[PDB]
């Protein structure tokens, strides 16, 4: 209800897509991080879950989609999950993005599309990118548009839903998808 | 009475842990006096040896020696447990101290609070209050920012980490006070209260406010 | 062991809520026992004491002296002198203090609960901030409407000195966590700060929904 | 002085005790008389003219109490409001004109004001008039805050109370006497 401004700030801040990142995982306050320099900035990539064991021996040289959580007194940009294979080239593919606004008793819906730079993308990159669109082209997290639910379609094989109530769970920013295995995306804004 | 000895083992400085490289553990005494050679023994004797200090003496006498165990920072966060035992020519019976990184914690509930409805209707200096509450151990860090700028320690006041009045789980709270220019507050910019704690996922947290 | 003299202003609690606001001069570090000349100056009830307290907090006790009645002379601002004469050495000990000048009142502020707590709708937190007063010494109490809540039910930090390139001023904060209902219900809460620089020695700020 | 606190205050119950007596202690450095009346102890602060006028405490006077607050010891502190004894030698109803000014228009409302005694306390005089200005002219409510009570004495001279903030304690000791009051005018400049 209130963290409306917060959610906005975040899901609209500048993202970052890096490559060939190498870094020995270190320990930090009991967590598994990988620090690294890129474009005048110093990052601190936290690994939580599906990605913590996958990279037990740090980052060989995969790809990282960084999103700034905050910047500690030491200049490090704390980021979470968002790494992808490495043998990741490019698959500029467009997925169908259906956005259904439910305001009032109405459903003033619309048809859009969604671009994808990588071949292997991270739920982190999807969630961010998506919401940003939902924010820019549908005024999400503004006025009273806060709750809703993004639903992804795993080519008639499953269904991955990301609640829009709050930020994606760090736990999740380590999962990956195959740009191709996507069929269509359906957003459902819930302006109360 | 007089100088009754007390051995105490101390945790590494949260600060060092979060922002430093070499975090240590301090094991010191209190009543004990005399003997400048009477050393203690630590458990993880991974080469790195303790480092006793300048006897130092409390008022009323009663000396007090300390022993800092270097870089024992990885093990700390790694859940290992330390043990410090001191032997003196005071009692043929030694004192044992044991400590390890807390389990059963609690993330700080950080709240950034807007200036007093009045403090602003004087266009001088508005007062920004930060309140971190209900958290695991009492070791916390509080910092202030003007957008992307960290203002200096000298530029603000944070009070001690006290214990919250409670009937159940034991939590603490700390408060900070940043006095800013009504002019700046008014022109629309923002401010942040970044907090440090070992229970917070990313070690830190930022809560931001503005009109 | 080591004997030292000390003077202590009358506690604010006493200065604002007690009758016999008395002052205390105390000598510690004596190995002796007693027979100590506790002579002041303002003779208006002068009546020291001793009752030798081994509680010198050290391996060698001491005794003290009180000057009851001096509840008002203090507010005026006279320079009290407590000369102490003890065995061990000749030249007695003498420390003396008076009221503090250069004072400012507290700028009390009763802040509402964080939007987020009203959301979790469990226990909202009322913050009290007193600031800019001089004599570090200050009192803080709470009220639910018209009833003073016990100290056991809230947290009050220590009066600290704030940052400024001049007028030395202090600030105090306090937290009172209250039932979500009661806040939304409607009844008010109040912060009551006490101080020497205040007019009626107490201000009371009240806030509600 | 923010609406809610003024409505709060200028609304509270006011007491008019009679034949009161006291010594005066140097509470926190100010002269104050203490006295119990209706199961409630008070602590009258003498901070204005009354400070010297009553340099010998209270011995028979009447007192207008208005709760500034209640000491954490259970003592209601009030400021000034002391009028000589054997003072109920008259009533008096004086003309009270109230003018609520808004969009630049008027809204005069000739009313009336009553005076309980012969000699008055600017405190009482002010406290009541505002109480009467709220209860019937919505003052310190919604947005009616600024104004200016004006008291007009025979001859010509006139005293003014700004509505912006509570009357200054400095002047709660002040005393007027019914007979020298021609009329009272208000101006609820609701800006
Ligand atoms: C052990 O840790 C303590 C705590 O960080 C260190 O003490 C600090 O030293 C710096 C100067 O280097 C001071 O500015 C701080 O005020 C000190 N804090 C304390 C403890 O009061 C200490 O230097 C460390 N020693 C070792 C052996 O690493
Ligand atoms: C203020 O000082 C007075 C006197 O030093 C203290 O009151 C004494 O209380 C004892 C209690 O048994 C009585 O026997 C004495 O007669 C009292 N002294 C006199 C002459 O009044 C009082 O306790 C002090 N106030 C505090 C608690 O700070
Ligand atoms: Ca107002």
């Amino acid at each position: 209800l209130y963290d409306i401004k917060d959610l906005h700030r975040y899901y609209s801040s500048e993202s970052f897509e890096f490559s060939n990142i190498s870094g020995k995982v270190e320990n930090y306050n009991g967590s598994n991080v990988v620090r690294f320099n890129q474009e005048k900035q110093n990052h601190q990539l936290f690994l939580l879950g599906e990605d913590k064991a996958k990279y037990k021996q740090g980052l060989q040289g995969q790809d990282v989609f960084v999103v700034k959580e905050l910047i500690d007194p030491n200049g490090r940009l704390s980021t979470v999950g968002g790494v992808t294979k490495k043998n990741n080239q490019s698959s500029e593919t467009n997925i169908h993005l259906l956005v259904n606004k439910l305001d009032g008793g109405n459903l003033d819906a619309t048809n859009d599309s969604f671009l994808i730079n990588k071949e292997e993308v991270s739920l982190k990159e999807l969630d961010f990118k998506i919401r940003k669109q939902l924010v820019e082209k549908y005024g999400l997290y503004q006025g009273t548009s806060k709750y809703g639910k993004i639903t992804i379609i795993l080519n008639g094989g499953k269904k991955q839903e990301i609640d829009l109530g709050d930020k994606l769970q760090f736990e999740r920013m380590g999962d990956v998808l195959n740009s191709k295995d996507i069929n269509k995306i359906e957003v459902t804004l819930k302006q109360i | 009475e007089s100088c009754h000895p007390r051995l105490s083992l101390h945790r590494p400085a949260l600060e060092d842990l979060l922002l430093g490289s070499e975090a240590n553990l301090t094991c010191t005494l209190t009543g004990l006096r005399d003997a400048s050679g009477v050393t203690f023994t630590w458990t993880p004797s991974s080469g790195k040896s303790a480092v006793q200090g300048p006897p130092e003496r409390d008022l009323c006498g009663c000396y007090s020696v300390s022993s800092v165990l270097p870089g024992c920072a990885e093990p700390w966060n790694h859940g290992k447990t330390f043990t410090c035992t001191a032997a003196y020519p005071e009692s043929k019976t030694p004192l044992t101290a044991t400590l390890s990184k807390s389990g059963n914690t609690f993330r700080p509930e950080v709240h950034l609070l807007p200036p007093p409805s009045e403090e602003l209707a004087l266009n001088e200096l508005v007062t920004l209050t930060c309140l971190a509450r209900g958290f695991s151990p009492k070791d916390v860090l509080v910092r202030w920012l003007q957008g992307s700028q960290e203002l200096p320690r000298e530029k603000y006041l944070t009070w001690a980490s006290r214990q919250e009045p409670s009937q159940g789980t034991t939590t603490f709270a700390v408060t900070s006070i940043l006095r800013v220019a009504a002019e700046d507050w008014k022109k629309g910019d923002t401010f942040s209260c970044m907090v440090g704690h070992e229970a917070l996922p990313l070690a830190f947290t930022q809560k931001t406010i503005d009109r």
